[PDB]
């Protein structure tokens, strides 16, 4: 039940709410009042999904899913198996994913650590937030938000861009996914690097951070440096998400046509648009 | 047909890489044991893999892991209850006996060394060619506590030659010597550098470095783990 | 407020740090570049040296080489005009063979040979910085980490220009030369297809793109956190656990259940990103060649 160091860690103290009620561990788990609540939080949710998957008709985990409110509904509350249980089952998984974030806090006051995790982990809740809560409010239904199905969130997701064209031209989502891929570059050159310098050639002494920083100069002129790696990491992952919480917030709502066309901007810029050649004259 | 193999194929192998992740990562801290330190009954699904070892560079040996787990120091804390699971209680003061946040390993009561063999953390009036290049230099800067008393000034900055940062900032207290502070736990500013986690009072007891231009691994993590854990333990003492 | 270490609050210069030698041939080695203040703020301000060598020198011209023929096409459709060239650089676009022409170099120049030419530059270029990546390990000394992993997006982009097209018998399928025609090709990939988020290695290929954000954000962020008993100082760490390391450690044991090692975390690491372009490269190999239509496959195979 312990990590061979794990003892002298585990003290009293850091508790946000409820001083010592809730100060304990259950095997490896520190729970907390945020641990109770999102226990309560996530039981619930799954609880009524279990109902909303009676309401439906199967228990198959391809075919479970829970539709919001029809448009016709607006944003007011719905009966349960037609939107409802949706509207309840959101507040449950917001409350369950905040409930997490601040057990994360609880858990690094006690471990006198940073508080990066929670503050990086608010990133994912705010796109959530995104597309269940803020993006419907501002569009005026419950009915814009995706479902909770395993398929059919797929299917909501490409209804929802083709809505708008190919969802390629959304610049905001370009940028998005660019953060993306810079993201999982930079982790891949990450895990490799630290790696090839931990398990250097057969029978060589394993190399140091002089060598991370000489093979990157030697590949491509730079080394970013290993707290700089790790600042970038967590930079590139956030902003991929920002990025992606942006790129919908603004789609229906600021703009709503078709994304190819919002490109117009460039090509008719007074100086060039009536110039003849090239693809646009 | 063909894709189906593929798709089958790729969920063996993911379920054999998870396996073999998991148990690349039980190399540090396993077995896991009872709150009295023996063995647990309850290992988990996951045994321990084959050890491994590292050849660690200067002559410093080698490590190979997993292998025989101690924390190698006494541990000043009781428990709080009669069953699994929940706190355990300092025996005396938390941040002296380093547990709670202010916990520390025993490392090797060795400096690290850079790829030379040269100490990689050495006072900046030591380190040839080194200096302040941006930002405001502290050296100079009264030291604040966060109960807004002034604990010391900075005589210096400790900083990593081959990678070229600042990791500790050297403080001279009121009695002559100094201590250092952890470059991650200072707040530099235009005519201060102000350090939330201590109070004044708490300055004199940061442990101290036994020769006056290094630092071993077994220091720094007395020195950063009492900081830390001023957090939680100066608290009496924090007004923001 | 705490500082947060995401900047640094000083800066703090040396003599220029030339590297280590090992089995390096040094006289392959610039001299260093100059310093960037900006760049350290948040990472090393220096610049350089860098190596090049033979094969550096052959990747970087077909390289340049690629870029060039690319952009000469460029200037072409837009009739030499600058104004043009800026006003529609996006929607230029270096096209493929049309099919007809199948695998074969007998298309012209305007219709397909500029195509083949920028790829075939394309392609030694690429190789070549790879072998690169294997090479600058191997005089350091160290593990082939960095030149395996390169191998798995190397994998999707031979796919994509290479093997499948020579699978499916033509150069037609092959992507575009152009900032929006290969947006164009890959939303019309999906639409041809049948929709891609119904190819299983598709939706894997999802799972580990995003779980390499998650993962990444855990893991800067964590190692952030503990960078107030030098977490970042990773290969000691390893060597050596510290409190940095069992912080870490338990923060996730304690919100999770279980957790890493400063080592076994770059594990996970390097294989969250590559199995993003190797699941990746498998379903666009697998897309018709043996599945027309992913919807269709979907119905029959669960
Ligand atoms: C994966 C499925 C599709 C695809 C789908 C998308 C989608 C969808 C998007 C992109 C986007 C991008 N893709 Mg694409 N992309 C594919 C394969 C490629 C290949 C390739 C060699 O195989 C390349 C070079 C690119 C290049 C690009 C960039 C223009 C852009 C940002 C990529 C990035 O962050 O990379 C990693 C990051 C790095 C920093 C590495 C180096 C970065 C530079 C910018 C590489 C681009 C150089 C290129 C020659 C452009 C310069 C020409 C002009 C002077 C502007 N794609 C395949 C065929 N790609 C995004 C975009 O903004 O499109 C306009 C976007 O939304
Ligand atoms: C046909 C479809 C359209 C399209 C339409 C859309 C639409 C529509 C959307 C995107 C969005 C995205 N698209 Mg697009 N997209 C297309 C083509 C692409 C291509 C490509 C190569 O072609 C790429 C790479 C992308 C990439 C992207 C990203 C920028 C973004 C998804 C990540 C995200 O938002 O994370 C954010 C992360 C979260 C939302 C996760 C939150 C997690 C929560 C907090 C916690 C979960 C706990 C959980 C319940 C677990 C509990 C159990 C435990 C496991 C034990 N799109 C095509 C052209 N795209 C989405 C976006 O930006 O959303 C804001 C979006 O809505
Ligand atoms: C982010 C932009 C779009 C979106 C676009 C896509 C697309 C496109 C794809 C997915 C895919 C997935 N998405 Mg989705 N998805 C969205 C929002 C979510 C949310 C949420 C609470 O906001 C959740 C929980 C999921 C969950 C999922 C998974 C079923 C699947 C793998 C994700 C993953 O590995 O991520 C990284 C995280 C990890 C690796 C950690 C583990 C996460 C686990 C697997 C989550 C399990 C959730 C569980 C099945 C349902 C709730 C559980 C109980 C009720 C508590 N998506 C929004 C609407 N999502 C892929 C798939 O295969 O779909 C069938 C896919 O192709
Ligand atoms: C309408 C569009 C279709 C669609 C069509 C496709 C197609 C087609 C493909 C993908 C692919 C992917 N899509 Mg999809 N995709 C859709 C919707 C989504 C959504 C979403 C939320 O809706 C998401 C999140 C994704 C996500 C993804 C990624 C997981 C995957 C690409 C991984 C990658 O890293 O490639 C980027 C990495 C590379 C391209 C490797 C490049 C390596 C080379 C060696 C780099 C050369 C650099 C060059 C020399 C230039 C150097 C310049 C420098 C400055 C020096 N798609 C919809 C259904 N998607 C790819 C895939 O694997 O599918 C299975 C793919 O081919
Ligand atoms: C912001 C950058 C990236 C990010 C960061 C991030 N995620 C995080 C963290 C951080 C820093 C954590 O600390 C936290 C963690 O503990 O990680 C292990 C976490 C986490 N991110 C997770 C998942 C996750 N993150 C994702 C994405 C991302 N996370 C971003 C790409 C995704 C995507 C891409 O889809 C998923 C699925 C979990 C592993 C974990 C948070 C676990 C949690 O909140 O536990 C409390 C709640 C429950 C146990 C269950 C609640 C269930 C019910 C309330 C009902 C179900 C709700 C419904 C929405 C289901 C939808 C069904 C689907 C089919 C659509
Ligand atoms: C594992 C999956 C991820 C992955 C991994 C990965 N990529 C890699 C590696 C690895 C492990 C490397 O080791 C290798 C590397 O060296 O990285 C630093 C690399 C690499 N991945 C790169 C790009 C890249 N990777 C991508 C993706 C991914 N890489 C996946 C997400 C993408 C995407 C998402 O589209 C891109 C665009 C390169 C930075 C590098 C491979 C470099 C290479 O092959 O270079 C050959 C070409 C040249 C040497 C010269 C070309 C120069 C020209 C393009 C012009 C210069 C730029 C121009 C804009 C200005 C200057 C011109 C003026 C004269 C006008
Ligand atoms: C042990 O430690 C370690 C180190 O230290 C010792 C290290 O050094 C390193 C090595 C790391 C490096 C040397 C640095 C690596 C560099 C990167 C991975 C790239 C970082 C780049 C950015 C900060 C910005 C990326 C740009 C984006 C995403 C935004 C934009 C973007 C685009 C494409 C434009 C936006 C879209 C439009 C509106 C138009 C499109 C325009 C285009 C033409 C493109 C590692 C791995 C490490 O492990
Ligand atoms: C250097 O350092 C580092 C470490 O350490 C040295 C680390 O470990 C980690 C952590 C990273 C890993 C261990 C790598 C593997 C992790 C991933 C691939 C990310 C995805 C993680 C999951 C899919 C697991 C999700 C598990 C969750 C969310 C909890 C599961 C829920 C339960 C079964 C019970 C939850 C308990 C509740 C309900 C709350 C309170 C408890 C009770 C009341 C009971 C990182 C980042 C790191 O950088
Ligand atoms: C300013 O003006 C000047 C002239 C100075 C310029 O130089 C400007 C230059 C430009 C504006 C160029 C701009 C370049 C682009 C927009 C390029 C964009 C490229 C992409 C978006 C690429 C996406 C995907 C590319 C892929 C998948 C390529 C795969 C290719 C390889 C697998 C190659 C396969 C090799 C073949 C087919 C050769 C076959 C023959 C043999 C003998 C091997
Ligand atoms: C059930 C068996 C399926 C095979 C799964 C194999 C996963 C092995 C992962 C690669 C290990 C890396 N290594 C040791 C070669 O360096
Ligand atoms: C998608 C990544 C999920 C990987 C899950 C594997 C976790 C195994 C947990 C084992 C921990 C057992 N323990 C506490 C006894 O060590
Ligand atoms: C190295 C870490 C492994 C993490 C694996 C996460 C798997 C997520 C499940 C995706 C479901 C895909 N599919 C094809 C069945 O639809
Ligand atoms: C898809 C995600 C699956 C969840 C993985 C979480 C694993 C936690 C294991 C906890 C171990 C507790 N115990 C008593 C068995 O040791
Ligand atoms: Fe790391």
């Amino acid at each position: 039940a312990l990590l061979s160091f794990e003892r002298k860690y585990r003290v009293p103290g850091g508790t946000l709410v409820g001083g010592n009620l809730f100060d304990f561990w259950v095997g490896p788990f520190y729970v907390g009042f945020f641990g109770v609540a999102t226990f309560f939080f996530a039981a619930l949710g799954i609880i009524l999904i279990a109902w909303s998957a009676v309401l439906q008709g199967t228990w198959n985990p391809q075919l479970i899913s829970v539709y919001p409110p029809a448009l016709e509904y607006g944003l007011g509350g719905a009966p349960l198996a037609k939107g409802g249980l949706w509207q309840i089952i959101t507040i449950c998984a917001t409350g369950a994913f905040v409930s997490w974030a601040l057990r994360e806090v609880e858990i690094c006051r006690k471990l006198g650590i940073g508080y990066h995790i929670p503050f990086a982990f608010a990133f994912a809740i705010l796109a959530h937030l995104t597309l269940v809560l803020f993006r419907p409010v501002m569009m005026g239904a419950w009915g814009y938000a995706f479902p909770y199905g395993i398929w059919t969130h797929l299917d909501w997701v490409s209804n929802t861009g083709y809505t708008y064209g190919n969802f390629h031209y959304n610049p905001a989502h370009m940028i998005a996914i660019s953060f993306f891929f810079t993201n999982a570059l930079a982790l891949a050159l990450h895990g490799a690097l630290v790696l090839s310098a931990a398990n250097p050639e057969k029978g060589k002494e394993m190399r140091t951070p002089d060598h991370e920083d000489t093979f990157f100069r030697d590949l491509v002129g730079y080394s970013i440096g290993t707290l700089g790696i790790h600042r970038l990491g967590l930079l590139l992952s956030l902003s991929a998400v920002f990025f992606s919480a942006l790129c919908m917030i603004i789609t229906g709502t600021i703009w709503f046509d078709q994304w190819v066309d919002w490109w117009q901007w460039w090509v008719k810029l007074p100086w060039w648009a009536n110039i003849p050649g090239g693809i646009n004259g | 047909d063909l894709a189906s193999l593929a798709i089958y194929s790729f969920w063996i192998f993911l379920a054999g890489l998870i396996y073999y992740l998991q148990t690349e990562n039980m190399r540090e801290g396993y077995p896991l044991e009872n709150e009295d330190g023996t063995p647990a009954a309850n290992q988990g699904p996951f045994p321990l893999p084959k050890p491994k070892t590292f050849i660690l560079p200067h002559g410093r040996g080698t490590l190979t892991v997993p292998g025989p787990e101690s924390e190698d120091r006494p541990i000043a804390l009781a428990r709080t209850a009669v069953s699994e699971g929940f706190p355990h209680a300092p025996t005396g003061d938390p941040m002296k006996d380093g547990v709670g946040p202010a916990s520390w390993v025993a490392r090797r009561d060795l400096p690290e060394l850079d790829g030379h063999g040269h100490n990689k953390i050495k006072p900046m009036k030591a380190a040839a060619g080194f200096h302040v290049s941006a930002g405001k230099n502290p050296i100079g800067l009264p030291v604040r506590g966060c109960d807004l008393e002034i604990a010391g000034k900075v005589v210096d900055i400790w900083v990593d030659i081959p990678e070229q940062m600042a990791r500790f900032l050297e403080v001279e207290l009121k009695d002559g010597s100094t201590r250092l502070l952890p470059m991650q736990m200072v707040k530099v500013q235009s005519n201060r550098v102000h350090v939330n986690a201590l109070s004044s009072d708490l300055f004199a007891g940061i442990p101290t470095i036994k020769s006056p231009t290094e630092v071993t691994l077994l220091e720094e993590d007395k020195i950063c783990g009492y900081v830390a854990g001023g957090l939680m333990y100066a608290a009496p003492k924090r007004k923001s | 407020a705490e500082y947060q270490n995401i900047f640094s609050q000083v800066q703090v210069r040396g003599p220029a740090d030339l590297g280590m030698t090992e089995d390096v041939n040094l006289a392959n080695r610039s001299g260093v570049g100059p310093f960037s203040t900006l760049l350290g703020w948040f990472g090393n301000a220096q610049l350089g040296p860098i190596y090049l060598g033979s094969l550096g020198v052959l990747s970087l011209f077909s390289g340049l080489m690629w870029f060039f023929t690319i952009g000469i096409w460029f200037w072409y459709q837009a009739g030499w005009n600058p104004a043009v060239f800026l006003r529609d650089l996006f929607f230029f676009s270096l096209e493929p063979p049309a099919p007809e022409y199948g695998l074969s170099f007998a298309a012209p120049l305007k219709e397909g040979g500029l195509w083949l030419i920028a790829s075939f530059f394309m392609f030694v270029a690429v190789w070549s910085w790879w072998g690169r990546t294997y090479l600058r390990a191997q005089a350091l000394g160290m593990g082939k980490h960095t030149a395996w992993a390169f191998l798995s997006a190397i994998w999707l982009w031979m796919v994509l220009g290479f093997i499948r097209p020579i699978l499916m018998g033509s150069w037609s399928e092959a992507v575009p030369y152009g900032i929006f025609s290969h947006l164009d090709w890959t939303n019309n990939f999906s639409l041809v297809h049948g929709n891609l988020f119904y190819n299983p290695f598709h939706g894997l290929s999802i799972a580990f793109l995003y779980g390499s954000a998650l993962l990444f954000a855990m893991h800067g962020a964590t190692i952030l956190a503990v960078s107030r008993f030098g977490g970042e100082r990773e290969l000691e760490q390893i060597a050596d656990r510290g409190t940095a390391a069992e912080r870490a450690a338990l923060f996730w044991r304690w919100t999770m259940g279980f957790n890493a090692t400063m080592e076994g975390i770059h594990r996970w690491a390097i294989w969250m990103a590559v199995l993003v372009t190797l699941t990746g490269g498998i379903g666009i190999l697998l897309s018709g060649t043996v599945v027309d239509n992913w919807y269709v496959w979907g119905q029959n195979h669960g």
